[PDB]
């Protein structure tokens, strides 16, 4: 049937939320890096 | 008078800003417009801002309009209102900016924020260059940033050179001058030195600092070759060990294979290595291989 | 063909006529008044064409 | 303000050599492995 | 047409071919001043009785104009200075030239 | 005196003004308006305001007319009814602006918001630059900027170049006299003053700052290099050491390879440096090599 | 005598004033009417209004007339009737305006009403400018603008050149002149004045002030640099600090870095730069590095 | 403005500024002084130990 309910091929949330970076560390620099992997 | 000339303060530093702008007023040395459509574009966009639309689609060569890259360099401790110097640039197709006015530009940080804005008339030299110039005063600071100036007890000088024997000798100055325990050095290129706590007494510690004397020691015996320019510098300290030398054409003023006499001083260096008649040229080459045997007893760096 | 290269340039200089000399070998050269004038050494013009 | 100045020619010299790329006609071959291409374009 | 070094000079024939950019040069690569450009893909050129040209697309409906070819004009034609390659550059004798679209 | 010559006040400062316009008066020596079709528009904007509406579509080919950028700045503390000093941009293939008039033109700031008015004769030089002229007295201030000028008890003395003896040198002074808590240095470019609350004491009290005299104190040693217009300055810090420099067709008035002798002073470096005989366009590789090796003690900046 | 040289008075101020017009009477000398289209519909409508329709879609080629703006200067506290000087601008293809005369024409304001009527003879020079003209006496003043001059008891003085020596100078001596609290300084730019209330006896306080003596204090020392025409001009502020110079083909009259002397006051600033034997042109240069090393105590203007 | 990476291609300085080429001498290359300024630090373990 059409109206049984099955589950797609892709599961789960299709969108992400961007995150806030974080507050830049009052140096006296302009270029500001987040932590990097 | 002399630690201020050997040395930083940790969070007094520049950075650097960048932005886009138009250049008008050119007797006619400005883009061929037919390609580089930024600059109709962005032309385009300016008299749309002012009350103006052209209609797109349509015919437009200019001639005393030029598309430039304006840079400044953000300085310690700016406050808003204050001037700065800016450097224009060409970056299409353009012919000289000399009697240009560069019109209201902001200059952004890297992350894109604007932190001044540019507005002034430029100085082209006038071979010289025609597609570069400087305006004086051509920018005033909009932003300023946050700083922890001020706060703790501890600033750090940073030696612009590394060297063991320079940071003992800044440390024991300021530790005569300045009361027992005040500095310590934590490696080659640092020195940490306490200060009362507070704005205005930091301020006083860092004036009596700044102009202090210090006696510089013996530094690396080096010699810089730069082959772009054509050129050799030796410093006080390289020495020489007796050897033969052989190339091209020279000769003894006797065969081709002459003496080079040990040296301790730079005269004596001076002195031996004239003796064998080479330009500059040769004694590049033949500066490299005595170091590749053992004769010169120097760094060799080649910039 | 799409790899020609330009590879140098020539230099052309505008004389009168009236104020240079031949030479013994056969070469132009200007006179003392004209080459003090404009100097020991010509500026290649770029009004001239080929 | 002279109404012209004198001047003497020289000769002529064959400067440039074009070609027309035009469309031409088409014959029919009959054969099944010729192509003819229909517009602007060329084979590599 | 733009002479290299940056002055103006005046031609009569025309026999016009395309340069790898796109732009409207003459049999020689003197650039023609009004510097029309025909971008790719031009199926059909098209220059009328007045100086506008207009290039036809795939699927469009109408052509789309890429400029228009105006043409200078002096009060005496006869005092122009005649440099060679077909090509003529004012001087004193001819007067100030104007420009203007063809029929005007 | 000399405080005024060395700092600004924070609050008073300049801003930037921009419009467009049109000059009109020209010896046919204006827009080729079949290529700058914002020139024909704003022309028939101008009539249509002005009570004639020509027909669109029609030919239209002026010579007397240009299209202009003017640019101004907006002075501190400016008043309504004031004037101002214009520049004149040409914006398109215009040969000169040598008589023309400036006609009714609005002048813009950031925001958009129309803060003076610009109309005048234009002064253009008669080489000389004939794409641009300036007008004196040019435009009146219509709009006002508040500010907060006279509110509180405590400003802010900018100095032009950072500097810690120097800021502790301007507040001990204004500390010696106009007594003993007066001044208070925050940064290397900051020295806040404590004034009386009110709008009439603040002026007196930066009336009697403004003109007081400071010794200035000993700056960084420095080498200024232009290569654009080919020039080279050095202050009168500059120290030297001895070492030995060679270069392309330079020899000793010997070899290739000269001697530079130790120079505390500038005198003495001016000479050791004129010993080598060398233009300027030389001078910049050999400094640039010496500071490479340790020679300069100076700081090297290309302007 | 001197404070009418320095200061305005708040609320007297001009404005400008802007129109269309045709000029008759030339020697052929006019418009090309076959493209200016705004000239011959303009005629025709004249020509309507005094009472003659010419069909349209006819033939019509002028050579006398020529189509112009006209622009004015309203004058503080005018009143209808008067007179005021105009100038005429061609603005299409026209040669000269040698003989002409213009015609009837309204002079509009910002807000598109008549000021100002236009009519009388053009006296153009006669290189010079053909292009453009004046008329003296040519406009006369229709209409009148409302003012509050003479309500209050406070007017402002407002200075040409922000200063503060300068304001609290001009309130002393007005305070010195016309009793105890006559005057207040608001700012760098605005002296308030309070004077009785009523017409006339605000004019006798004005006449009064406005020919005081003041004596004026040393202002900033600047260094403005013109490119466009190419000239330098140096107040008499300037200071220099010694330092070396080099620059192409200048040479010691010796090799080619040149020694500059300290000096106080302007004739030893002219001295020690004309002693580097430098044409202006290189001047420029030579004060923008000189500005951004040090030796320079001034500040640079590029105008 | 450009960013200088190492190895692991992590910036490091960021480098601004105006060249200075010699001007036979070489003309594709140029050196800046002071152009570039450290954004990034590495960690030692310089004083540990004996």
């Amino acid at each position: 049937c059409a109206w049984i309910p099955a589950k797609p091929l892709v599961q789960g949330a299709t969108t992400a939320q961007p995150i806030p970076g974080p507050v830049p560390v009052a140096n006296g620099s302009i270029f500001q890096s987040a932590q990097p992997i | 008078e002399r630690i201020r000339d050997l040395t930083s303060v940790q969070g007094v530093r520049e950075n650097s800003l960048i932005g886009y702008g138009l250049v008008v007023g050119l007797d006619g040395t400005g883009d061929q417009t037919t390609q580089t459509p930024f600059t109709t574009q962005t032309l385009n966009n300016m008299l749309s801002q002012l009350g103006i639309t052209v209609p797109t689609g349509t015919n437009m060569q200019l001639k005393n309009v030029a598309a430039v890259m304006v840079t400044a360099s953000y300085p310690p401790f700016a406050r808003q209102g204050q001037t700065i110097d800016v450097v224009v640039s060409s970056m299409g197709n353009a012919k000289s900016l000399r009697g240009g006015t560069l019109l209201m530009t902001p200059l952004k940080g890297v992350d894109s924020q604007v932190y001044a804005l540019a507005q002034g008339n430029i100085l082209v030299g006038g071979v010289n260059q025609l597609n570069g110039g400087r305006i004086t005063n051509g920018a005033i600071i909009e932003r300023e940033l946050p700083t922890q100036f001020g706060a703790g007890n501890t600033i750090n000088l940073q030696l612009n050179d590394e060297d063991f024997t320079m940071a003992q000798q800044i440390t024991d100055a300021i530790n005569r001058a300045r009361g027992y325990g005040s500095a310590t050095a934590l490696d080659a290129r640092t020195v940490q030195v306490r200060v009362p706590s507070g704005n205005s007494s930091q301020v006083r510690f860092l004036a009596d600092i700044q102009n202090m004397e210090v006696n510089v020691t013996p530094q690396d015996a080096k010699v810089v070759i730069n082959s772009r320019t054509g050129s050799v510098v030796m410093n006080r300290e390289v020495t020489l060990d007796s050897c033969a030398v052989a190339q091209g054409n020279l000769s003894v003023t006797g065969g081709s294979l002459q003496s080079v006499r040990s040296s301790a001083n730079l005269n004596s260096v001076v002195r031996a290595l004239n003796a064998l008649g080479a330009t500059p040229m040769d004694l590049m080459s033949i500066l490299q291989s005595m170091q590749s045997a053992g004769c010169l007893r120097a760094k060799l760096e080649i910039i | 063909p799409n790899t020609v290269a330009p590879v140098g340039r020539l230099k052309l200089v505008k004389a009168e006529g009236n104020e240079v000399q031949r030479s013994d070998d056969g070469l132009f050269r200007l006179t003392a008044e004209a080459q003090a004038e404009r100097g020991a050494v010509l500026a290649a013009d770029p009004s001239i064409r080929i | 303000t002279l109404p012209s100045g004198l001047q003497i020619g020289t000769g002529v010299r064959p400067v440039a050599t074009e070609r027309l790329h035009s469309q031409g006609n088409l014959s029919q071959t009959n054969n099944s492995k010729d192509v003819a291409i229909k517009g602007q374009g060329f084979f590599q | 047409v733009m002479l290299p070094d940056g002055t103006s000079a005046y031609t009569r024939d025309g026999s016009f071919q395309v340069d790898q950019n796109g732009q409207l040069v003459t049999a020689g690569g003197f650039q023609v001043q009004p510097a029309i450009t025909i971008p790719a893909n031009a199926l059909s050129i098209t220059i009328g009785r007045d100086g506008v040209v207009s290039v036809t697309q795939q699927g469009q409906a109408a052509p789309v104009q890429v400029g228009q070819l105006n043409l200078t004009t002096f009060m005496n034609d006869t005092g122009l200075e005649s440099i060679g390659e077909n090509l003529y550059i004012e001087t004193q004798s001819s007067g100030a030239p104007n420009e203007s679209t063809p029929g005007l």
